[PDB]
């Protein structure tokens, strides 16, 4: 869903 | 998937700012298949006890622990966050993730986690929150889509109010999300359904559209809360 590396 | 928002990034954040090390003993709250604690173990060697309402999930978590040759350090049980089967002062950390937004009685649960945490123990959070005012229509749309009406007043301030009664905010990192274009969304849905039908596609789109739209008003907050 949410990518933040 | 069964992971917290941000996945490995979140775990890393928790490990760094929560100071999780090999000496740590974690409570994996609503652990599902045990991703968070298992990752903390793989990364840092920390031990953990996890709880979930799903028996099968717990069994998966245990089996995965076994395959990792770590079932002496990682143990999982069927239980509710509102009634933890652990003694006072058992854990150095609680992995809360986004679960306080979904569990049935979250203050009772919070108090239980507070009870089971050691002195100066840390609560590790990754919550969704609303950064902007969202109309009722969209909330209703989401409710319709996934039978779970979110609270548009679940802002940062609200969570802070919720946690700050029993905890001290030690660290916070906020990540603002944004919607995909219809094309991108459709591309993802298509790719997934066709590379990992039309009916499925239509249903998926129907469900995901409002969720996607909602993202422009949302954010994810990574927080470390210290017991007080
Ligand atoms: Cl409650």
């Amino acid at each position: 869903x949410x990518x933040m590396x | 998937d069964n992971t917290p928002p941000g996945a490995e990034y979140t775990i890393d954040y928790w490990i760094k700012h929560g100071c999780i090390n090999k000496k740590s003993h974690l409570l994996d709250l609503a652990c599902s298949t045990g991703f968070s604690s298992r990752e903390c173990f793989k990364k840092e060697g920390a031990s953990a006890e996890g709880i979930d309402i799903s028996e099968s999930a717990v069994m998966v978590a245990n089996e995965k622990a076994k395959k990792l040759k770590a079932n002496n350090l990682l143990k999982y049980y069927v239980a509710d966050a509102c009634d933890l089967p652990f003694e006072d002062n058992t854990f150095t950390h609680v992995l809360g993730g986004c679960n306080f937004a979904f569990i049935q009685n979250r203050l009772i649960a919070l108090n239980e986690t507070h009870r089971c945490l050691n002195h100066m123990g840390s609560m590790c959070i990754s919550n969704f929150y609303y950064r902007r005012k969202i109309s009722d229509k969209l909330i209703n749309d989401v409710y319709n889509a996934i039978n779970f009406r979110p609270n548009p007043l679940w802002t940062l301030e609200y969570w802070h109010q919720f946690f700050s009664e029993r905890f001290t905010l030690v660290s916070e990192e906020n990540h603002e999300m944004e919607s995909q274009s219809e094309d991108e969304l459709k591309a993802d849905i298509y790719d997934y359904i066709f590379n990992r039908q039309n009916v499925f596609f239509e249903r998926f789109l129907k469900i995901r559209r409002p969720l996607n739209i909602q993202r422009d008003y949302q954010g994810v907050t990574l927080q470390i809360w210290r017991k007080k």
